[PDB]
């Protein structure tokens, strides 16, 4: 090979990409496809997606919750938060003759 | 000593010899031009290769053995173990009994 | 038929002589005159021409796109300061117009588009007080704000529930 | 100016022009 | 749902046309697209067709499974320039893929157990076909009777519950609760070996080295993580007699994450030492399972997702040096900045992504573990900074031995990089730091 | 960076940002005044990442 | 930038400072013991002063290997690589 | 104005405010649509007490409510940390005396926290908080407050 | 040309396999030397240089592979890793034991620690008082 | 192409004891006239001690070895571009048929470097089928 050959690359010699190592088209193809499904795809129109995603879970609605409650507990003033999950005078607990011997975890 | 020289000698004989193999071996344009990457052969990349993956066939349980696996492995499990479980025994008591307070308990998650 | 080396058999050239403890422990004079050679042969007497497929394979269409303008910039500039006073004044009008573009974006984001009370994933911006010395406006000052819901609203106050 | 031996940083210019 | 199943059951005629290789992955790649759009899930199972259902843990298993099996077409190219057997190979990955999203999409245990032993099968298959070592046969027999082994009393366990409940369904097993050592045992031994322990992981490193590149993405990526995904599962019906013997597996499992990682520092292998690094992660993901806080629950799926990744994308790593310098040796790869250069980005970027990394959704997961274990016991805290050291001494030696230092003497002309190469460890690294934005997604499944 | 020096690119933005980081500097000195914005990743357990 | 001829005037300036030789019997193929009376920490010396001179660290092998100034010169000129 | 760097930065902050404003009044606020957006109100369904145990209608509707007041009560510990964090900025040398009250009231926010949904793991069903809460109530009626019992 | 092909063999009993064993090793018969028959130890592989590392090793001798510092078909030592050149290697011999170090470092740290600690309470100062503070209910006074 | 020989006489211990011993007295007096003054000191305790057998000779040998080890200095002056110094091989080359693994719009920007590069291999595989082929 010659200077001349180096300076004016001949069209047939052309490097592969990763994809095919058998003919150009095949390469051109599979990198352009390629590239179309995972970045302008997966990773730009889905992340595109997932930003303007709605409250799948209900975080805003919790913090928004959260603040009209604290506007009006604190309005009645009996708890912030409450201890209770339900009113202790509805509950019925059993008495010290009906539980017996029995494991009392706290 | 005279017979250290002669050992010495050999030695270097025999690795010109390898060393000419490997002048040979490293620099072949054929085995460059055909394209598919390698390494040249060497034997003892491959014997230490064998020599760390198989192991089992020169194992046996003999009380050296034995010893080097109780004190590298099953004893410090065993003390890690027995002090986590000591630790949290303690603390499980102190919970369940309840001498300690409801806003003086750490790690509340809070 | 793809070819990832040119066309062209890939071999090593300069062979043993390329370590320096291989070049002192002894040279045939062929190796010499290869090694002479090989250096004559390393050294370029003129740099590298501007191969314009390069250039062309090296720029996707959008980026043409949108550098065809300042490259007009450059180009009607280029024979009053020559190339290279002329291509620094292009780089730092583009680059000025961005940091330019970031900073109003930025300013209109976090001034008109903060975290408020219906969001989360705002940036939440929290503010101390500023010092009062004599000869500002109002100089005996207390603070503002003493309720307990007017510390970290998040614009709660103004809330139409 | 002595020529440097570089490998080839062609590939990775069209992967940083494609992406 | 039914839209991703009967998608691969349509897709399964494509690997009988000839030159058809390339449109599978972009049409798993379209469907991970669609499986990215269909994210309206919350801690319950939505979606609800037949006996298929999703929640969040389910959904974030699915989409990493959909992503590891779309790069693992992407990542095997040798399949496609030889004429090694294409259509089954095709095949192989889109039955195992369908049997991974038909695990993780599962409402009932057996469902799960059912799809979940019909897994190993391809992963066999893949290991004794599509290796390049003698000892694949040494690989497939150790990882199929180990987990056999172990998972066949599972099925005793899943029948003494339907028989003690009445139904399959994780809800309504949720709701009871069991006082027994031998169900504990039978529904726990099978997932820890199916994630790595230390005594059980034998299967591990005998069976990523000899397998394919193939087999490393789908063993280190979604098939440690099926033993994570039961754990969740079941501990929660078994949690009084967990807290009766987890001290024993936490305290195994951080012994042997500090050991694993002191065993990882004298590993000659590129491939054997991210396999042994898959040890030392998800024994800090079995140490904080067992705590069963709410953030050792997320921290533990946090970092099962970011693991899944890394791992894989390590195993792509050390695959396109194994291509070109002929042997997985540690001593033959050396000074690989000197020869690929543009590679060494994703060599460090997948390397400080297995260890602690600032924008990785790793580290997020790391910090959530540890909290739970720190919390569990004070005594944690020697070793858990010994584990956390190490794994970044052990870590940072396959980047620098193999990235840095004089070029190995002795070794013949290889190809280049290759752009799909880059961008296989592209989508291998930009998950692991977009999923940190949205992160209340993949982290709060509860 | 083609046809210019990429350290004399960086150059000239590090004294543009040290510029603007000093300016803001003693503006944030006659007022002793802090500043402090928060942006959520996720929230449980009433704590926030 | 180097030649042949200002290593060889490096060689012969430096073995002409020694005051234990004699510059009118001292040539470029002058061996160092046969024909120049020096002693075995002599060429020790000698070694050492080239070492000083041209920057470097000369091996045992190499220092029982360099028995004339030529010699140094061929050493030197294929340490430093220049042939013109 | 009583400073040349208060009257450079009051010079920078308007060059910053008024194209910002031009973009918003004069763009931005035309050409947008009016439209209502509602906070979601939830009605409440009956606890995991007021129903039967064969029945799992009852069990997913008190879970769901019982992890929906999990979030909204986390949200109360979090505004009231936060109020806590605005005490200490806006009051920067004086936080010792003003943020006690409300160091005190988070204080009680963590306790009753941790009385309500505290230990009890990450599976927490609205019926362990409740059996938790019997046997909190047990104990408390046999052994006195919890920190002095025997 | 695999694992399986080339690797460490049974221990040689006899003195005709240790001969073979040192052909195939390709080392003299007297360098050979094989490790000991209890549990850990290898069968048939040679027992190579553990005096120091591979700094110890000539970096001036020319090498088949300057990297590692070996030529080709020398065996590789079995705890290549430990005795590497990155990891507990010296170029030269240590001055000292391992123990003067050690002993050194922690009896000047135990000095400083113990003369420091016993000094905690016998910190000086100038000849001044408290400093004075306005209270509303403490009041104090000046000289004047 | 002379592989050098491990045996080491006893004049050749000696000598490399010698300059080893006025390598350790050069890092031990950085002065130059103070360090000559040393030198020629040590040349002279050298020169009265050469004329005595050999037995004799190896023992002090061995004595002069453990008092070079006693007396060796903790920071040793050592030459920056050869072995072991501060900047060793700061950069490495790697070989030449990368440069055969480069694109041909790449290979183009120098032509006449690649067309003497495919000449001279026709004169390497010449060369290595006259030497080992
Ligand atoms: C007196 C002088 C007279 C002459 C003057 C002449 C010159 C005057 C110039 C003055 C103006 C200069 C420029 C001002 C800033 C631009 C304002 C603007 O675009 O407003 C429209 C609009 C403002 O909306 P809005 O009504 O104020 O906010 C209400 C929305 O509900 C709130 O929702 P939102 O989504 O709009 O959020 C607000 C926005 C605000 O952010 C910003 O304004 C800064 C960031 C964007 C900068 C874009 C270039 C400028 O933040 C984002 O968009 C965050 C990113 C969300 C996801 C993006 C897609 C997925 C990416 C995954 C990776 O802003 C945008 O749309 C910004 C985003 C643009 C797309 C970016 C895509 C990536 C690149
Ligand atoms: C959008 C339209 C409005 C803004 C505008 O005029 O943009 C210029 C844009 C074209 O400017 P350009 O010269 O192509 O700028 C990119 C260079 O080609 C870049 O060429 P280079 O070789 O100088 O690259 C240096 C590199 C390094 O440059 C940088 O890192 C940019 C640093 C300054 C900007 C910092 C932005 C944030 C500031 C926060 C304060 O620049 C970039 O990576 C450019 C993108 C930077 C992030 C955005 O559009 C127009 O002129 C009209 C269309
Ligand atoms: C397993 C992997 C499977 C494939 C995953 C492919 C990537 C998907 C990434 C989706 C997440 C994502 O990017 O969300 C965007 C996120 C979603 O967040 P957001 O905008 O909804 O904000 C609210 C969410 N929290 C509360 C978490 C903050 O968008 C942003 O954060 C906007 C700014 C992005 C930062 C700048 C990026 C460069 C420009
Ligand atoms: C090897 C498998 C793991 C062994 C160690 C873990 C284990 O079983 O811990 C339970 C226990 C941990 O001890 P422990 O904490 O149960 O002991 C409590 C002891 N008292 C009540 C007196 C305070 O293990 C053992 O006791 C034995 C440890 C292993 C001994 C050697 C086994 C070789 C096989
Ligand atoms: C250009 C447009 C996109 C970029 C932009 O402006 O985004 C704005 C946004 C914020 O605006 P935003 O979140 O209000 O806007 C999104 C609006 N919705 C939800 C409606 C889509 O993002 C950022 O500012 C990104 C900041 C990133 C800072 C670093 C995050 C990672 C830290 C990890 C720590 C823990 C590790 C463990
Ligand atoms: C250990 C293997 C032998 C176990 C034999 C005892 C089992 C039995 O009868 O349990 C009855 C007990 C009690 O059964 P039950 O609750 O139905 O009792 C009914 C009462 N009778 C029997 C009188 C009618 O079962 C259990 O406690 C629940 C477990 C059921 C499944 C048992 C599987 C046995 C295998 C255990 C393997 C554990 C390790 C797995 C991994 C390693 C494998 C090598
Ligand atoms: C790069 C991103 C932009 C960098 C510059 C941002 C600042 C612009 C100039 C400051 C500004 O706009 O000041 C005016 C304004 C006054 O706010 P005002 O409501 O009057 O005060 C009460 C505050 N609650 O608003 C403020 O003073 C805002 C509060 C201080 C500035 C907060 C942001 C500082 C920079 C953050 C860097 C990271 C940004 C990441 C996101 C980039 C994209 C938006
Ligand atoms: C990293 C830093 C990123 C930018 C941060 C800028 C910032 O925080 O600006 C906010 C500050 C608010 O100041 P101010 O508006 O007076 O206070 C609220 C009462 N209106 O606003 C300012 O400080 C604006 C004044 C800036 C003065 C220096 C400008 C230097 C050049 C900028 C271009
Ligand atoms: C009282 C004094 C306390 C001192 C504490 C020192 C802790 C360790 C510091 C790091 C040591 C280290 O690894 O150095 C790097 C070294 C690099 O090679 P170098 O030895 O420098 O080269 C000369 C030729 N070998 O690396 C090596 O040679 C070995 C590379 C692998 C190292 C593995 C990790 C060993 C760390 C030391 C053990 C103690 C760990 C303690 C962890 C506590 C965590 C809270
Ligand atoms: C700084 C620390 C220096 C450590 C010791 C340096 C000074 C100590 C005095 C000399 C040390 C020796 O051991 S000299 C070698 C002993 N042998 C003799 O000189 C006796 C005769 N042996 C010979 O063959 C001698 O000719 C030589 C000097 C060994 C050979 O060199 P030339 O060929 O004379």
């Amino acid at each position: 090979l010659t200077t001349e050959d180096f300076a004016n690359p001949s069209p047939k010699n052309w490097q592969s990409y990763g994809f095919d190592y058998k003919d150009q088209v095949e390469d051109r193809k599979a990198t352009k496809s390629t590239f179309f499904v995972t970045v302008t795809l997966c990773l730009v129109w889905g992340s595109f997606y997932w930003a303007y995603l709605p409250d799948t879970q209900f975080r805003n609605w919790a913090q928004r919750e959260g603040f009209l409650e604290l506007r009006r507990r604190e309005l009645a003033g009996v708890d912030l938060v409450s201890p209770n999950y339900v009113d202790p005078a509805s509950i019925t607990l059993p008495s010290d003759e009906d539980l017996g011997d029995t494991e009392i975890i706290i | 000593s005279n017979e250290e020289q002669e050992f010495i000698k050999r030695k270097h004989e025999a690795t010109l010899k390898l060393r000419q193999e490997f002048l040979k071996q490293s620099s072949n344009p054929y085995r460059h031009a055909t394209g598919e990457g390698g390494t040249v052969f060497d034997a003892g990349l491959a014997r230490f290769q064998a020599m760390r993956v198989s192991n089992y066939e020169h194992f046996k349980p003999t009380g050296k053995s034995f010893r080097t696996g109780l004190f590298a492995v099953v004893l410090p499990i065993a003390l890690y173990a027995w002090a986590l479980k000591a630790e949290r025994d303690g603390r499980e008591e102190k919970y369940r009994t309840g001498q300690v307070a409801y806003k003086d308990r750490q790690f509340k998650f809070i | 038929g793809a070819s990832e080396t040119g066309g062209v058999k890939p071999m090593v050239i300069a062979g043993r002589m390329v370590r320096e403890r291989e070049r002192l422990i002894g040279m045939s004079p062929e190796e010499r005159a290869w090694r002479k050679q090989w250096l004559k042969d390393q050294e370029l007497h003129h740099g590298p021409r501007k191969v314009p497929a390069l250039e062309l394979e090296l720029n996707n269409p959008i980026k043409r796109f949108y550098r065809a303008p300042l490259d007009k910039v450059c180009n009607v500039l280029e024979p009053v300061l020559g190339f290279q006073r002329a291509y620094t004044v292009r780089f730092w009008t583009g680059k000025a117009l961005l940091a330019l573009t970031g900073i109003y974006a930025g300013a209109y984001y976090f001034k008109y588009n903060q975290n408020d009370w219906t969001r989360k994933g705002g940036w939440r911006v929290i503010h101390s007080r500023k010092q009062c010395v004599p000869g500002d406006e109002g100089y005996p000052k207390v603070s503002d704000r003493s309720a307990p819901s007017d510390y970290a609203a998040r614009g709660f106050n103004e809330s139409p529930l | 100016h002595q020529m440097i031996i570089k490998p080839s940083r062609f590939q990775w210019d069209k992967f940083k022009d494609l992406l | 749902m039914l839209k991703i199943i009967f998608f691969l059951l349509f897709l399964i005629p494509f690997c009988f046309i000839n030159n058809m290789y390339w449109m599978v992955q972009i049409m798993m790649f379209f469907i991970s697209f669609i499986f990215l759009l269909m994210n309206n899930f919350m801690n319950y199972w939505s979606e609800i067709s037949y006996f298929l259902g999703c929640d969040m843990l389910s959904y974030g298993l699915i989409l990493l499974s959909l992503w590891i099996c779309s790069l693992m077409l992407l990542a095997s190219e040798m399949i496609n320039k030889h004429n090694n057997y294409k259509n089954l190979f095709l095949l192989n990955i889109i039955i195992l893929l369908l049997l991974l999203i038909l695990t993780f999409s599962s409402m009932s245990l057996f469902m799960f157990y059912l799809f979940f032993e019909s897994s190993l099968i391809p992963t066999l298959f893949l290991i004794l076909g599509w290796g390049y070592q003698p000892e694949r046969l040494q690989a497939g027999l150790y990882l199929l009777f180990y987990t056999l082994l172990v998972s066949l009393p599972m099925l005793i366990g899943i029948f003494y519950v339907m028989n003690k409940i009445g139904s399959m369904n994780f809800y309504l097993m949720n709701n009871f609760m069991f006082n027994y050592d031998l169900l504990y045992f039978c529904l726990l031994c099978a997932f820890l070996v199916k994630m790595p322990m230390f005594l059980v992981h034998l299967w591990l490193p005998k069976a990523h080295v000899e397998a394919p590149v193939s087999g490393s993405m789908i063993l280190a990526g979604i098939m440690l993580k099926l033993g994570g995904y039961g754990m969740l599962r079941v501990i929660s019906f078994l949690q009084l007699m967990n807290l009766k013997y987890s001290f024993v597996w936490i305290s195994i499992s951080l012994v042997g994450g500090v050991l694993v990682s002191l065993v990882c520092l004298r590993q000659t292998d590129l491939k054997a030492l991210i396999a042994y690094s898959s040890v030392a992660h998800m024994g800090i993901v079995l140490s904080g399972l067992l705590t069963m806080t709410y953030w050792g629950l997320c921290g533990s799926y946090t970092l099962m997702i970011a693991h899944g990744l890394c791992s894989s994308g390590l195993f792509c790593l050390a695959n396109v040096s194994y291509e070109r310098l002929g042997s997985r040796s540690m001593l033959i790869n050396k000074g690989l900045l000197n020869f690929m250069p543009s590679m060494t980005l994703w060599w460090f970027l997948l390397s400080s992504a297995n260890m602690a990394a600032p924008p990785t959704l790793n580290l997020l997961g790391e910090i959530s573990l540890l909290n739970s274990i720190v919390s569990w016991s004070w005594i944690s805290m020697i070793l858990l900074s010994f584990l956390s050291f190490f794994s970044a001494a052990y870590t940072l030696y396959l980047y620098s031995f193999s990235q840095h230092g004089k070029l190995f003497s002795g070794v013949y002309s290889f190809s280049s990089g290759k752009i799909r190469e880059y961008l296989l460890m592209l989508l291998h690294w930009l998950p692991l730091n977009l999923l940190i934005l949205k992160s209340e997604s993949f982290m709060l499944w509860l | 960076m083609k046809y210019l020096s990429i350290c004399s690119i960086s150059f000239v933005n590090l004294i543009s940002m040290s510029l603007s980081c000093f300016l803001l500097s003693l503006y944030f000195l006659l007022n002793d005044m802090i500043y402090f914005i928060e942006w959520e990743l996720v929230s449980l357990n009433s704590m926030s990442i | 930038p180097l030649s042949l001829k200002l290593i060889n005037e490096r060689v012969l300036l430096v073995l002409k400072l020694y005051d234990k030789i004699d510059p009118s019997k001292l040539n470029v193929e002058s061996h160092f013991i046969n024909d120049l009376g020096l002693d075995s920490l002599d060429h020790v010396e000698v070694i050492m002063a080239m070492e000083d001179e041209f920057g470097f660290e000369i091996p045992d092998s190499d220092a029982e290997k360099l028995l004339k100034p030529a010699d140094i010169i061929k050493y030197v000129a294929d340490k430093e690589d220049v042939y013109e | 104005p009583r400073s040349p760097m208060a009257s450079f930065a009051e010079s920078v902050l308007n060059v910053i405010d008024g194209p910002i404003t031009w973009f918003r009044e004069s763009i931005v606020e035309p050409n947008q649509q009016k439209q209502n957006w509602y906070h979601q109100r939830f009605r409440r369904v009956p606890t995991i007490d007021q129903c039967y145990t064969d029945d799992a209608v009852c069990r997913f509707e008190a879970d769901q409510q019982f992890r929906r007041d999990r979030m909204v009560d986390n949200e109360i510990v979090n505004i009231l940390r936060q109020r806590f964090e605005d005490c200490t900025l806006y009051e920067a040398p004086d936080h010792m005396v003003k943020c006690r009250p409300l160091m005190d009231q988070y204080e009680k926010a963590t306790e009753n926290w941790f009385i309500k949904y505290g230990d009890l793991g990450g599976y927490a069903n609205a019926k362990t908080a409740y059996m938790k809460q019997k046997h909190r109530l047990i104990w408390e009626r046999r052994h006195g407050p919890v920190g002095s019992g025997m | 040309g695999w694992n399986k092909d080339y690797k460490p063999g049974p221990y040689p009993q006899t003195e005709k396999e240790r001969l073979a064993a040192a052909k195939k090793y390709y080392l003299l018969p007297e360098e050979y030397k094989p490790y000991a028959d209890d549990g850990l130890g290898y069968g048939d592989y040679p027992k190579l240089g553990y005096g120091l590392g591979v700094e110890a090793k000539d970096s001036y001798y020319p090498w088949d592979y300057p990297e590692h510092k070996r030529n080709q078909h020398e065996p590789i030592s079995a705890d290549h890793d430990l005795y590497s050149e990155d990891r507990w290697s010296q170029a030269e011999p240590p001055r000292y034991s391992n123990a003067y170090y050690f002993a050194c470092f922690l009896g000047v740290m135990s000095g400083c620690l113990a003369l420091y600690y016993w000094l905690d309470d016998k910190k000086m100062y100038r000849p001044v008082a408290a400093k004075q503070y306005p209270s509303p209910g403490v009041k104090h006074y000046t000289f004047e | 192409a002379q592989v050098p020989l491990a045996i080491v006489s006893h004049k050749r211990q000696v000598c490399s004891l010698y300059k080893r011993a006025l390598r350790n007295l050069e890092s031990w007096y950085d002065r130059r006239n103070v360090y000559r003054y040393r030198a020629v000191q040590l040349r002279a305790r050298f020169d009265e001690n050469r004329s005595k057998d050999l037995g004799e000779g190896i023992r002090l040998l061995a004595c002069g070895q453990r008092e070079l080890f006693e007396t060796r200095h903790f920071q040793p002056r050592n030459f920056a571009n050869s072995a072991g110094g501060c900047a060793f091989e700061r950069e490495v080359i790697p070989p030449d048929w990368v440069l055969d693994y480069w694109h041909p719009l790449e290979k183009a920007q120098y032509p006449e470097y690649f067309a003497k590069r495919e000449q001279r291999k026709k004169e390497f595989v010449t060369w290595w089928e006259k030497q080992y082929g």
